[PDB]
């Protein structure tokens, strides 16, 4: 009766789960108290609590690398031990890891504090938020947009370039020392699965599937592109070529990540009354508590539990007056030991109603897998949480739903037109960002692999914008630039592909849930409310945490083990065939070599 | 013909952490479980083995009152047969249980902002607890294959953990005080009536 390596490792993880829930509750209460009541005092407390938790993770990590996964035959255990044994940034030497952090931080403050001052007043400047961003979202003067674009990229980018070079050097050392080939390979690990016969998935299988699904997206995108270039050309006659790429500074935000603001300029049928129940909500005297109550109701409507008493007592659901200050960004906090909170400065609007359904869907996911051991309390892979949150706002924004909750009047006429209006807005948002996202992350994956030398970093970048995205830079940028790094996620070391995969999952789910709901009609009108078979199908994957392979998790909802664009395509197919009609007289696709400056 | 001290147990200033649960011999006295059943603040008031309102009309040879604290999620285990973590390593009921099990929130008095680490459980033990057993040993657990001579180190853990009790915890992770009234009745002189 001696102890097996696995037995020791179970007891190890047992002691670890309780030490951990306590220290993590320390850190997270500290953080909530900083993000709801910013006092240098509470900055100090957040940092001290985060510090102790970091130091405990490092210490248990070093303790757990003494129980070898090779001698462990229990996937739940093996998962926790592998999660616990990543030494990450510590596998570097101390001097180098200190350097890396100084660089990461320098970039992040350079981004948050980057300011550009106009060529006529050197003291009156704008930071990206809220000045430049505001120009790029609203303006219809070409030269103002161009100035925001070039100057943001030349004041801030040209600073980030050397930092980004060294950041790639060090991250690569770290990922190789963590036994990965390059840093991109490390970010791709999130999707890894060994040893689960028939649910396995290797890291390079992610590049294959991303590219394969993008190939079948390309038709829809090319038509959205052809149509949007048509309408922008009608809005900027002497600047856009009817066979060229779209000028990078005319897309609706500082990068062209979302084409959402181009709706005003590309709305199919303007006269049609767009939907916005903001006005109904004031008129029935809806307050935040109402918003979140209707969200609770929606979730309950599908066999899911209502928020904890803790949730209501402790959440921060309204801006807390101008007598104390807080970070106003919806956050769905899972602090542990039963404590679930939401933080949002709610306004009695439509956007905030849809957002509250989203963030409460986060909380729902957090409660479902709470039973799961601590290192498994998380979405199946990096893409799962935000997808779960998105499908709630989908169900919640439909007219069927808005009517049922009395914010819309049964005497509202949906027609082809308003629904094309809706689907086009949806595509300007969802479909637009897709090639953008695949492209940016392909560029980083190559940078890390070493396939794109620094002497061609921007060259290769803008080739890809033209080839993949169908977007062209309005100024030639030498290597003193670093346009990648001018977007938050890039200069703050966040993996980006999670947005591509989230976008494809969310439809894989909705389609599955609406089939569970016995929905008739086009998929974009479907509201899963009042369908316990749907909540149950969903829940059986929610409850999992990341304790099963993300392939099995997915098959629990949608009956298939891998990503698939077909539900995307199907969601948008009305808009597809209307675009295809509208582009008979038009050139579909783009030549890579036109530009506004040659 | 004088009431059985019950406040002395229920409204006692502090409670025992479950691994060292204490036990008062309620005997040679007359019991007020008659009007305490209506105190009406019990998140779990379940007798496993005798009708609840009529325990008055039967005298027992020796009532034993065990009191301790647990988290709500654990209360489910203070039940015959139930084997969670606590009913096999801290306080186990015999499968032929015949007494009562009473439990109420304590978040107000037993919890504190900053963690009340004064109440503890056992999480590691070589073997399951026999019914109604107590273990207050602080001997280091031998999780490994190597000797731990009061070592507290690799594969060797202090067997006692403390509940990090805090008021902002969820209702399942909130402190609950509990009392288990073991009603025994044998040939021994019965002197606990009502
Ligand atoms: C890997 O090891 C873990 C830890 O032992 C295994 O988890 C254990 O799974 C079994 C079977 O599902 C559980 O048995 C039963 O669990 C319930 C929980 O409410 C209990 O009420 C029953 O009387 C019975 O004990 C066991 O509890 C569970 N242990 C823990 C700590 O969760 C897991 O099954 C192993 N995986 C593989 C693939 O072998
Ligand atoms: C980061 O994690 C890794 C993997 O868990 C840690 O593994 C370490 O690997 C080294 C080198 O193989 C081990 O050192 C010894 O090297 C000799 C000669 O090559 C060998 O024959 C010994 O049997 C032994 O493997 C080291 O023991 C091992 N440590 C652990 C905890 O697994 C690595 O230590 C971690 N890195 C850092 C900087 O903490
Ligand atoms: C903010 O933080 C401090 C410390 O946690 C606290 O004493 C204070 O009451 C809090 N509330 C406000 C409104 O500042
Ligand atoms: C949630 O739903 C149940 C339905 O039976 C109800 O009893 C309960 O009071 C509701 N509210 C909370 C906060 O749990
Ligand atoms: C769900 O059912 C209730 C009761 O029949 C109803 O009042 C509510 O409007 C329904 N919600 C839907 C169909 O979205
Ligand atoms: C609206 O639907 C009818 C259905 O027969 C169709 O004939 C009509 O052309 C549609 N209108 C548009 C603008 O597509």
């Amino acid at each position: 009766d001696p102890s097996t390596i696995e037995e020791q490792a179970k007891t190890f993880l047992d002691k670890f789960n309780h030490e951990a829930e306590d220290l993590f509750y320390q850190s997270s209460l500290a953080s909530w108290n900083y993000n709801t009541n910013i006092t240098e005092e509470n900055v100090q407390n957040m940092n001290n609590a985060g510090d102790k938790w970091s130091a405990f993770l490092k210490e248990q990590s070093t303790l757990a690398q003494m129980y070898p996964l090779q001698e462990i035959q229990n996937l739940t255990v093996k998962l926790q031990l592998q999660a616990l044994q990543q030494n990450g940034s510590s596998v570097l030497s101390e001097d180098k890891s200190k350097r890396l952090n100084t660089i990461l931080n320098t970039m992040s403050t350079i981004y948050s504090t980057g300011k550009v001052c106009n060529p006529d007043n050197p003291q009156e400047c704008l930071l990206l938020e809220p000045g430049l961003n505001e120009i790029m979202a609203n303006s219809l003067d070409y030269n103002e947009r161009l100035w925001a674009w070039e100057s943001w990229r030349s004041e801030v980018g040209k600073q980030l370039r050397p930092l980004y070079e060294e950041y790639v050097v060090l991250k690569n050392e770290m990922a190789r020392a963590n036994h990965y080939e390059d840093y991109g390979d490390y970010w791709r690990g999130d999707y890894e699965v060994n040893g689960v016969d028939g649910y396995d998935y290797s890291r390079g299988q992610l590049i294959e599937d991303v590219e394969h699904t993008f190939e079948e997206i390309k038709p829809l995108y090319e038509h959205l592109h052809a149509y949007v270039r048509a309408k922008l050309m009608n809005a900027y006659p002497s600047y856009i070529s009817p066979i060229g790429c779209l000028p990078a500074h005319l897309l609706g935000d500082m990068w062209g990540r979302f084409w959402t603001n181009l709706y005003s300029l590309t709305v199919p049928f303007g006269q049609k009354p767009n939907i916005d129940v903001t006005d109904a909500m004031v008129d029935q005297a809806w307050d935040a508590q109402r918003i979140f109550k209707e969200a609770e109701k929606f979730f309950v409507s599908v066999g899911l539990p209502n928020m904890t008493q803790g949730f209501w007592e402790n959440s921060m659901l309204t801006d807390p007056g101008n007598v104390q200050k807080a970070v106003c960004h919806p956050t769905a906090w899972d602090l542990g030991k039963g404590d679930f909170r939401i933080l949002m400065c709610t306004k009695v609007t439509m956007d905030d109603f849809l957002t509250a359904h989203h963030e409460m869907g986060h909380i729902q996911y957090d409660m479902a897998y709470a039973a799961q051991p601590f290192l498994l309390r998380n979405g199946a892979n990096e893409g799962f949480h935000e997808a779960v949150g998105e499908i709630m706002s989908l169900s919640a924004a439909t007219p069927k739903h808005l009517k049922s909750i009395g914010l819309l009047s049964p005497d509202f006429q949906e027609d082809n037109e308003t629904e094309i209006n809706f689907l086009l807005k949806q595509a300007l948002t969802i479909v637009g960002t897709l090639p953008f996202t695949y492209m940016l992350e392909k560029w980083r994956w190559m940078v890390f692999k070493g396939e794109i030398p620094k002497d061609q970093w921007m060259k290769k970048w803008w080739e890809m914008k033209r080839e993949i995205v169908g977007v062209v830079e309005p100024v030639p940028h030498d290597e003193t630039y670093c346009d990648p790094a001018s977007l938050f996620h890039v200069s703050n070391d966040y993996s980006f592909i999670r947005y591509y995969t989230r976008t494809l999952y969310q439809f894989q789910f909705q389609e599955a849930l609406c089939q569970a709901a016995k929905h008739e009609g086009p998929l974009h009108k479907c509201d899963i409310s009042n369908s316990t078979e749907a909540g149950q199908k969903l829940f059986n994957m929610l409850r999992l945490g990341k304790s099963e392979p993300w392939t099995l998790a997915l098959e629990n909802v949608v009956g298939a083990k891998n990503m698939n664009v077909r539900p995307l395509l199907n969601y948008f197919e009305p808009l597809f065939t209307w675009l295809k009609d509208q582009n008979k007289n038009s050139f579909v696709g783009w030549s890579t070599d036109w530009s506004p400056y040659a | 013909t004088n009431l059985c001290p019950f406040d002395e147990v229920f409204n006692a200033t502090r409670f025992a952490s479950v691994y060292a649960w204490n036990r008062k011999r309620i005997s040679n006295c007359v019991a007020d479980y008659s009007v305490l059943y209506n105190f009406a603040p019990f998140f779990t008031f379940k007798c496993y083995g005798v009708s609840p309102t009529k325990l008055n009309d039967l005298c027992f040879t020796n009532v034993y009152a065990d009191s301790f604290v647990i988290r709500g999620n654990e209360v489910s285990q203070i039940a015959p047969g139930q084997t969670g973590n606590i009913a096999d390593y801290n306080y186990k009921l015999p499968d032929d249980f015949t007494g009562c099990v009473i439990a109420w929130n304590s978040n107000k008095l037993d919890s504190k902002v900053g963690g009340n680490y004064n109440y503890r459980y056992r999480l590691f033990r070589k073997s399951n607890l026999k019914p109604f057993e107590r273990d207050i040993s602080t001997e280091i657990y031998q999780a490994g294959n190597k000797p731990c001579n009061g070592v507290a180190g690799v594969n060797c853990y202090f067997p006692l953990q403390s509940y990090g009790f805090r008021p902002t915890y969820g209702v399942g992770h909130q402190p609950y005080r509990v009392v288990v009234l073991s009603f025994e009745l044998l040939h021994a002189p019965a002197t606990v009536c009502g």
